[PDB]
């Protein structure tokens, strides 16, 4: 009956003066817009149908046309920015917020979903959705004693939409919206559905991707231990955002970073730094690099947890981008560590893979490595053992690599190397 | 210190 209508038949039905004809035609639009290959979103927009769909959202007396129109609009709003905008410019935002209170769960859920698509377009629409008062009624849908009594699909949608309200930057969401959402998010993060957990992690990851005061608002809610537990989950779609959030946190103050350590994060790193997914290995190593940029007692915990050999491992063999994070981690460690910590690093075998990386054609990694080498020499000066290190560097091919880099195009590179040769190899 | 979830989703069924 409503399979494969043409756009002009949809239009004819929608402009009939007959609410049931209008319902049918709307559902026909919903089915066109639901198909996998190339839903004709532009054709429906150009036929002028958005304003009619939007007025159908307000038909309380006809729940099925509210549902079909909400579903149609959700799929228009899922497309490009220009398509999401046509939905917003039709007045959809306030009309979807009013349907959040619908007694029909499947309608309320559709409105949740549509608002998530709108907010997911970017900061401006996210902030407009917020200004129109969406957060109170979204959160009231989750004001239940036990999230387990909600339908699973519905909870997941609510979680995803909330995550889109937490998204983006330039600007980040209003501080007061973040304060209002956070307690519900903390509760979703203790829920047992893997997709709610994933999306709650994603939300927390967005909220920690910012300056220290943004990180603080999250860390103060006590979530860091739960994030560490999710870090150890078997599902990759959970570990990925949990690790992004932990990483973001450790870009903050040394005290914020200490909370991550205190909660036991370092114990999961032997597995993250060997994870078969190269993106996890990369972000794990990035995260290490920010922990090795902290204080000496923090560097010591990296040492006590047995993580220096895992950094030697990733330096020795990993995807190139992960190796570049490892080089950063080593330059940070050597720049802030004690003499003893730096010696330990050499005893773990850091020099040979560091030298092997000097033949990379990435001039950033080269500077990072030269800085590390200079720092390690500086610790050896203090013990009077620059020679022993010089020999170690020469024996694995490292002197040849540094000699060459005197003739490198970049300025800091030729300088840094000239220095080392002049200072330690003449 | 140095600084994947779909933005939008269409409903098919």
């Amino acid at each position: 009956g409503t399979v494969n209508w043409s756009v002009e038949d949809i239009v004819k039905g929608i402009n009939s003066n007959n609410l049931e004809s209008q319902l049918q035609a709307t559902q026909a639009a919903r089915k066109l817009l639901s198909r996998e290959k190339q839903p004709p979103i532009d054709n429906i927009i150009r036929a002028g149908l958005i304003p009619k769909f939007v007025s159908f959202l307000g038909k309380t007396d006809c729940s099925p046309i509210q549902f079909e129109s909400a579903w149609a609009l959700t799929n228009i709003a899922s497309g490009t920015s220009e398509q999401t905008k046509a939905v917003v410019d039709g007045g959809a935002i306030p009309a979807f917020i009013s349907l959040l209170a619908s007694p029909h769960a499947h309608i309320s859920e559709q409105a949740v979903w549509a608002l998530g698509n709108i907010a997911g377009d970017g900061s401006a629409f996210r902030d407009l959705v917020i200004k129109h008062g969406a957060i109170d009624p979204l959160l009231a849908l989750l004001a239940v004693p036990d999230l387990s009594t909600l339908a699973c699909g519905y909870l997941r949608n609510l979680t995803w939409t909330l995550s889109n309200l937490c998204r983006n930057k330039n600007p980040a969401p209003p501080l007061d919206a973040v304060e209002q959402i956070l307690p519900t998010l903390v509760r979703l993060l203790h829920h047992n559905d893997p997709e709610v957990l994933a999306d709650s992690c994603w939300a927390i990851s967005y909220l920690t991707d910012g300056p220290n005061e943004r990180i603080e608002m999250v860390v103060k809610k006590g979530v860091v231990p739960q994030l560490v537990k999710l870090l150890g989950a078997t599902e990759l779609p959970i570990v990925t955002p949990a690790l992004r959030a932990i990483g973001n946190i450790v870009t903050g103050t040394d005290e914020q970073t200490q909370k991550v350590i205190d909660a036991g994060a370092l114990a999961v790193f032997p597995s993250l730094l060997t994870n078969p997914k190269t993106n996890i290995q990369k972000e794990a190593t990035w995260t290490m690099s920010n922990i090795t940029a902290g204080r000496q007692d923090q560097i010591q915990q990296v040492v006590n947890h047995g993580l220096v050999p895992f950094l030697v491992g990733v330096l020795s063999k990993a995807d190139f981008k992960t190796q570049k994070e490892a080089a950063w981690a080593i330059t940070n460690y050597t720049s802030g560590g004690t003499v003893e910590q730096i010696v330990y690093l050499v005893h773990c075998g850091i020099i040979e893979p560091l030298m092997n990386l000097l033949s990379a054609k990435d001039t950033k990694i080269i500077q990072v490595i030269l800085d590390a080498i200079s720092n390690i020499f500086q610790a050896a000066e203090k013990l009077g053992e620059t020679e022993k290190l010089s020999i170690m560097i020469e024996e694995c091919g490292g002197l040849d690599k540094i000699e060459a880099l005197q003739r490198h195009e970049n300025e800091s590179v030729y300088k840094a190397s000239l220095n080392l040769i002049e200072k330690y190899f003449s | 210190k140095r600084t994947h979830r779909a933005k939008k989703m269409s409903k098919t069924h």
